[PDB]
DNA sequence: TTAGAGAATTGGAGAGTGTGTTTTTTTTTTTT
DNA sequence: ACACACTCTCCAATTCTCTAA
């Protein structure tokens, strides 16, 4: 069943809808929610059940047709339908689809100087300072490669990266710009805009009064990244679901008429807002932010983001902004390596080993002098 | 109803009506018929009937006007008059689309128990066309219309060039209170008989009647905190009345005898009168609109500096100002019809303290 | 109207084939009765021929159902009904809601009493056969340049709106820039909020904003709605398969959407708008139905709490996530004062007396009003200028000095924003390709005015911008900081016991305070000091950590 | 050469038979 | 009580054959 898609419903005019029929190989092609171009031909179809036949009898403000033998005393009448022939969107697919020269630009990135910087650089060329920030988030994007142990249990994959400022200032222009960058991205908030929230929940649906699920953001960020701004003000209830949720990577229910397990394999950009909106720069960020132990014990990273009104700075803001108003790699190219890079699986070293634990050693013994 | 014998439900009978008897009969009339009572035909031995019909049958001024309303009830004179401009109305203004209706619409505040039943029931049966319903929301028909298996009633509905009246107010539902509000603004309800969006005629006058949240009225704290209906819809009545009264040996000795004599023991004209006596619709001359400017901007800076007064303020006086110069048999406003609206509308309040 | 029908079709010219040796035969037919062959005339087998459904010939038709008009009714009765039908050229010309006069013929016909039977009623259904139906430029373009191109056109323009306030005048200019907007990454139009008492006249003032712009839209925030915020699922009355019902705000995208009563929607509303304001998008999961739809429209709502003594924000109920989103906020209260109200009464007496001899001339200032718009909008794109951009950076170096005093921020990159925006609108206005500096003082001025009224702290009359992104003034922050402290103080003075009673504290508080200190600032204190790990609130006890 | 009467085969006009056919109480989740 | 599907019968139309006009 279609619609009239938004840009053609007349004003104050209710939506007509047609039934449009697939055969063969096209068929389970287009999913509710798709825009699509079908083309074919209109026809018209009877009323079957007035019919009678030798193989099979008749079942039973207008009338019909009357007089054929097939049709007895009873009347029949028709409706349209439109019969579709064909209906399009309105590792080797690497090979398939770069040519010599996307292969090219990707072997000169491979074999690029400072390509580090250089990516930082072309992902994120608004921004101004916190080169740390890009280079951690720009990490995140690799991820790291999961692993299932021989008697069943699996390690976490993702790294979760936080970001904590004051509303004045950069924090939420990175959310926006990595989610205008990627693709299969979710933006959303701890004040969040459903009944579902950041994860799965119960409706009674009233075509039986029966219970069924309702997906939340991070079962739709499955297989991507998810932004959350305002995450220091959430519900409580998504907020016990997240503990789970963060390394687990599913989510469990049990409630009247449902029990599931569902998949949640997502990277998490959070940011969130200081308590008296300004950070004290006195303090440590666990006296400064609102979250718990448990739940900022999960991420990989941290940073801090706090303004502070100098001439200059504030000078060179203004005619940066005015100037973008007044106006080395694309962000296809990004793209392109980024697709490529992330099907390499690259071992540790042995070496490596002695100095991973030596330095995990030297932060434990730290700790133990002055938790991890 | 009073036919039907102790503990029964009533019953009902079809009559098919043909020819020239067509159109006679109405909803909710009283009727007599004549006809043949015969069974229906098929197409067991239990059949239907109905009735076959032969015949159908159906079954000065301005003070003594005053003075003629609710005589039982002692005291409350201008009360009265305020309850019979609200009977004769104003005028429906209609420059162009920038309307200013004629119709008052008031409210009265009573303590628990107090004499307001009497007069409301009064108001009541005097009116030539009117209706009463209660807000706590009974098991009958509401204040819209519903639907059964046509479209049917409403208090709203039946009373519609007239008056309706409100009882225990304050008990109203959200659905009550956006109803009315409905009515205030385009004198027009809907209700969906299948999903469509069927509409409705309301074209009446409305009078509540509220009690306060919790016992007597506390002169120490505002109306609103009181009757405790929101400011914005409670604040369209043209007149806000206070009813409040208390024990006294003499009156209550009188009410007594009154009260023990009779357990022990002319309207058409008035109605001619208020027929022929609207039909007038008075202008103001720009003489009087100077004036009104001048004793309303004088009303106003006394309000603040003593705010409730708005631009309703002012219709309300021109409303009924108006309805007074319909009350006499004259084709014009008058300085008298604005300085009587003015003391009207002043005294009100003390009726708040 | 009430209802209209799905298109139907209808059978002209039936065409007949045989089964035996493909020979084919058309019939002309009968006022409904289609004459089968009984034998096919080249090969003379008989029950041989088939009726080709989709190679006979059709015609269209349609089904309208209308009622009397609520004006010609008997008091206090249900209004009437009666069936149209409609054929060929006439067949899609009405829609529900709207009046209409037709002409055609009164038809009347039997039915039958079941599907399979051939027993006719005794009594016919009748229905209208529909015949017809009637409802009830260079020289332009030369005016509107004159016009133009006249001295103050933008007061001209902003005095042309709502003729029945006498005197809100550069809230009629904000109103006017809105109509007209910016033009096309960041979000290109205006938002603007009204507040203050309720049964002022800003209620008529969107209805009359509302009727000047073709994609314009208008409900409120009360759930007694005729059409919401939200985009829903429902059943069709009809057919009852699932239709997608998408919201005001989604309709009224590239439009102009006004609210009533904002102040009391709920928490969902507020957060599904805070989603469409930051994103101009709106998401979509339910029933199976994924999706993500365009939903960038123009904002303008009116709020309501008036106390003197607390800024708009701390009088209002909403939060300063959104009300940090409008370029611009008004303020609409009473002024006590004589000559207004001498002024607005004798408004109202020329009102009363509001004659064709200036109302012929308000409608056709409207008229060319909606031209010189529409002009405007069509064609018009202001750009950059040296002079706009050095006045748009020293606004915002302005903003951020004035900071400076308190050592604190008093700008961020929004505020450049809504002055730009503003700045672009005038440029159009006075329909110049270039935003240049004319624009950029009047929108300082603007700006300024509407910091002044929304963004002042009465308890100090300087603008406090924590007020709009926090919610409080400065004073209110201070306040909650000492009561914290004198607690604290409080609590270590007997901290030789580990358990302290809830009132007894309340008590010693309000027993040491010149404030009346509340319940609520006790407890909001306790939930600080708990927050920073100094104690833990167990019922009417409170235990030191 | 053209046409009518007596005998044989076959189509179908017609009859008979069998069968079908809004309005109330209780639970569960999540909104308040 | 009022419609399909099926089975079955008897009456007389169409052609063969012999004969007269
Ligand atoms: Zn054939």
């Amino acid at each position: 069943r279609i619609q009239e898609t938004q840009a053609e419903l007349p004003r104050g005019s209710i939506p007509r809808s047609l039934e449009v029929i697939l055969r063969a190989e096209a068929v389970e092609s287009a999913q509710a929610g798709d825009k699509c171009d079908f083309t074919g031909t209109l026809i018209v179809v009877p009323d079957v059940s007035k019919l009678s036949t030798p193989g099979a009898r008749a079942e039973t403000e207008t009338e019909g047709i009357r007089g054929l033998r097939a049709l007895g005393v009873r009347d029949l009448s028709y409706r349209l339908v439109f019969l579709a022939c064909c209906v399009a969107p309105t590792a080797e697919s690497i090979k398939n689809q770069m040519t010599v020269k996307e292969w090219e630009k990707v072997f000169e990135m491979s074999q690029d100087k400072n390509l580090y910087h250089n990516l930082c650089t072309s992902l994120f060329p608004t921004i101004h300072g916190n080169d740390e920030v890009k280079r951690g988030v720009l990490l995140m994007l690799f991820g790291g490669v999961p692993k299932t142990t021989g008697e069943g249990t699996s390690l976490r994959g993702d790294i979760n990266v936080c970001i904590v400022g004051d509303p004045s200032t950069a924090k939420s222009q990175f959310l926006k710009h990595v989610e205008e960058f990627s693709p299969r991205a979710v933006y959303t908030s701890g004040k969040a805009s459903s009944a579902a929230g950041l994860t799965a929940a119960v409706v009674r649906d009233e075509e039986s009064h029966e219970f069924v699920i309702e997906a939340g953001a991070l079962m739709l960020a499955d297989n991507g990244v998810c932004c959350i701004d305002e995450f220091d003000k959430m519900d409580v209830r998504d907020q016990v679901a997240i503990h789970e949720a963060m390394e687990q990577q599913t989510i469990s229910i049990t409630k009247a008429g449902v029990k599931a397990t569902l998949n949640a394999r997502t990277s998490i950009l959070a940011a969130a807002n200081p308590i008296s909106g300004h950070y004290d720069r006195s303090k440590s960020l666990k006296q400064n932010i609102n979250l718990s132990a448990p739940i900022m014990s999960r991420f990989d990273l941290f940073f801090i983001l706090v303004d502070e009104c100098n001439e200059v700075t504030d000078y060179a803001i203004a005619r940066r902004i005015v100037d973008l108003h007044s106006r080395v790699y694309s962000l296809d190219d990004i793209r392109r390596y980024l697709l490529f890079a992330r099907q390499f699986k690259p071992k540790i070293s042995k070496e490596s080993e002695d100095f991973i634990v030596e330095q995990y050693k030297h932060l434990r013994q730290r700790d133990g002098s002055g938790r991890i | 109803s009073d036919q039907v014998p102790v503990g029964n439900i009533p019953r009902s009978i079809t009559v098919l009506v043909e020819g020239e008897n067509t159109r006679i009969a109405q909803p909710g009339d009283h009727v007599s018929v004549t006809g043949i009572f015969l069974p229906i035909l098929r197409t067991g031995l239990l059949s239907e009937t109905y009735l076959e019909a032969h015949r159908i049958v159906k079954m000065d001024f301005y003070e003594k006007l005053a003075a003629s309303i609710a005589p039982e009830i002692y005291g409350h004179e201008d009360v009265k008059k305020a309850l019979l401009l609200l009977l004769v109305g104003g005028v429906d203004q209609s420059p162009r689309g920038m309307k200013i209706r004629g119709n008052i619409n008031i409210c009265l505040m009573g303590d628990p128990g107090v004499a307001k039943s009497q007069l409301l029931s009064y108001i009541d049966r005097l009116a030539p066309r009117s209706q009463y319903t209660t807000g706590r929301g009974s098991s009958g028909v509401g204040l819209t219309a519903a639907v059964l298996r046509t479209l049917e009633g409403g208090a709203l509905v039946l009373a519609d060039q007239g008056v309706c009246c409100i009882d225990e107010f304050d008990k109203m539902a959200e659905a009550d209170r956006t109803a009315i509000h409905e009515v205030m603004e385009q004198q027009t309800i809907s209700i969906a008989k299948a999903g469509i969006l069927t509409t409705l005629n309301a074209r009446c006058s409305i009078l509540a009647a509220a009690n306060p949240a919790y016992g007597r009225y506390n002169p120490r704290r505002s109306l609103e905190q009181n009757i405790q209906l929101p400011a914005a819809l409670l604040s369209r009545f043209d007149l806000l009345w206070l009813i409040q009264d208390r024990p006294d040996r003499d009156n209550d000795l009188r009410l007594a005898q009154h009260i023990t004599y009779v357990h022990q023991h002319d309207m058409k004209l008035m109605r001619r009168y208020i027929a022929m006596c609207r039909e007038k619709q008075p202008m103001v001359p720009e003489s009087l609109a100077d004036y009104i400017t001048a004793a309303y901007v004088e009303m106003r800076r006394e309000a603040w500096a003593s705010t409730y007064t708005s631009a309703r303020t002012l219709l309300a006086i021109l409303r009924l100002s108006t309805a007074l110069a319909r009350l006499r048999m004259v084709d014009v406003v008058e300085k008298e019809d604005v300085n009587e609206a003015i003391r009207l509308m002043e005294m009100s309040k003390d009726s708040l303290l | 109207v009430i209802r209209t029908s799905q298109l139907i079709p209808e059978m002209q010219e039936a065409f007949f084939q045989c089964q035996v040796c493909a020979h084919t035969t058309r019939v002309e037919m009968d006022r409904g009765r289609i004459a089968e062959p009984s034998v096919c005339g080249r090969c003379h087998t008989t029950h041989s021929m088939a009726l080709i459904h989709n190679r006979s010939l059709f015609s269209d038709k349609q089904m309208i159902k209308l009622q009397e008009s609520p004006e010609d009714m008997p008091a206090g009765q249900t209004p009437h009904t009666v069936i149209l039908f409609a054929h060929n050229d006439l067949v899609d010309k009405v829609q529900p809601g709207d009046r209409v006069n037709v002409t055609g013929i009164y038809r009347a016909v039997p039915i039958r009493v079941n599907p399979r039977v051939s027993n006719v009623k005794s009594v016919y259904k009748t229905h209208i056969d529909v015949i017809h139906y009637r409802k009830t430029s260079e020289k332009r373009v030369e005016l509107l340049k004159e016009l133009s191109r006249k001295p103050d056109i933008y007061e001209r323009l902003a005095s042309a709106l709502a003729p029945s306030i006498y005197e809100h005048e550069d809230i009629k200019k904000g109103i006017l820039l809105q109509l007209f907007g910016g033009t096309r990454k960041f979000r290109a139009e205006i938002n603007i909020l009204l507040c203050g008492d309720p049964g002022t006249s800003k209620s008529q003032l969107l209805q009359y904003v509302y009727n000047l712009v073709p994609r314009g839209q208008y409900t409120s925030g009360k759930g007694s709605s005729a059409v919401g915020l939200t985009a829903y699922v429902m059943k069709d009355p009809e057919t009852r398969q699932l239709v997608l019902q998408t919201g005001a705000l989604v309709l009224s995208d590239n439009g102009i959407c006004c609210i009533d009563e904002f102040d009391k929607m709920n928490e969902s509303t507020r957060s599904v708008l805070h989603e469409v304001m930051e994103q101009q998008t709106l998401s979509i999961a339910k029933a199976g139905i994924i999706c993500q739809l365009n939903a960038r429209t123009s904002v303008l709502a009116a709020a309501n709490p008036w106390n003197p003594k607390k800024t708009t924000i701390e009088n209002i109920q909403l939060p300063h996530t959104l009300l940090s989103r409008f370029d611009l906020i008004f303020l609409l209260l009473d002024p006590q004062d004589e000559a207004y109200d001498r002024r607005l009464a004798h408004h109202l007496v020329a009102l009363y007396y509001q004659s064709e001899e200036q109302a012929e001339e308000e409608l056709l200032d409207m008229a060319v009003l909606k031209d010189y718009i529409a002009y405007a909008h069509s064609t018009i794109m202001p750009r950059l200028s040296e002079e706009a951009s050095q006045a748009l950076i020293e606004a915002y170096v302005d903003m951020r000095k004035i900071g400076s005093s308190r050592g604190m921020v008093s700008a961020y990159p929004r505020q450049l924003e809504s002055l730009i925006r503003l700045a672009e609108a005038h440029a159009k206005v006075r329909l110049s390709n270039k935003v240049e500096a004319i624009d950029v003082e009047e929108a300082k001025r603007l700006h300024r005015e509407a910091l002044k009224q929304s963004a002042t702290d009465p308890r100090t009359g300087i603008v406090d911008i924590s007020i709009l992104t926090t919610g409080m003034s400065a004073t209110s922050r201070k306040r909650k900081e000492e009561l914290a402290e004198a607690l604290k103080k409080l609590i270590l003075s007997k901290g030789k016991t580990p358990a302290l009673k809830y009132q007894q504290l309340f008590e010693d508080i309000r027993g040491q305070s010149d404030i009346a200190i509340t319940k609520d600032m006790f407890e909001e204190a306790l939930r600080a000091l708990a927050d920073d790990d100094f104690l833990t609130v167990t019922g009417k006890t409170v235990r030191l950590l």
